């Protein structure tokens, strides 16, 4: 029960993030990444936006260069799931702390962002349900459960 | 899977970064 609402409230976090990575990089265009569904009075988009903000640094730092790897990957709707599976899975082998949480998130924006600029619309909601789905069944969800949950993410 | 690697190599390095930046 605990683990599901994470996974719940991950959806949420994962879509605000990805809102506010989209609209940090326009004014630093994806137009399905220019909505942002919660639920009433949720504090999820909140947690999404101070994720999107906290690693805004390293992540400007290296954008060009994720790009650049995934542009060598070249993932497509055939193989985003297998790939996303064993890059998710590795990230996460030595452990988990919440920075490796932001990276996959952003993992997951590029991925999204990517595939969009590539050709492949309405490939969002698939990419969300690969996280969500992946911190579900991989113990991820259990690890930001036993922190509190996603709000403890608005102490960092 | 030589890219699978490397891109997952780098986000466990960005991620550890900014776990110690936090």
């Amino acid at each position: 029960a605990s683990e599901e609402q994470v996974a719940q409230d991950t959806e949420e976090v994962f879509r605000s993030y990805v809102f506010y990575r989209h609209q940090q990089e326009q004014e630093a265009a994806d137009p399905e990444m220019v909505t942002l569904p919660l639920q009433p009075s949720s504090t999820m988009g909140q947690v999404g936006r101070q994720l999107a903000i906290i690693g805004d640094d390293i992540n400007r730092r290296y954008d060009s260069e994720f790009q650049t790897m995934l542009q060598h990957l070249q993932p497509t709707a055939e193989n985003a799931y297998e790939y996303f599976t064993k890059i998710a899975t590795s990230l996460f082998e030595s452990g988990i702390n919440w920075g490796r949480v932001v990276a996959l998130l952003g993992f997951g924006y590029r991925l999204a962002l990517h595939v969009y600029q590539h050709g492949l619309t309405g490939f969002l909601g698939q990419v969300t349900r690969f996280v969500v789905d992946f911190m579900l069944h991989h113990c991820i969800a259990r690890w930001i459960a036993q922190r509190g949950g996603w709000v403890a993410a608005l102490n960092l | 899977e030589d890219i699978i690697r490397n891109i997952a190599r780098h986000l466990a390095q960005w991620g550890d970064s900014m776990d110690r930046s936090w």
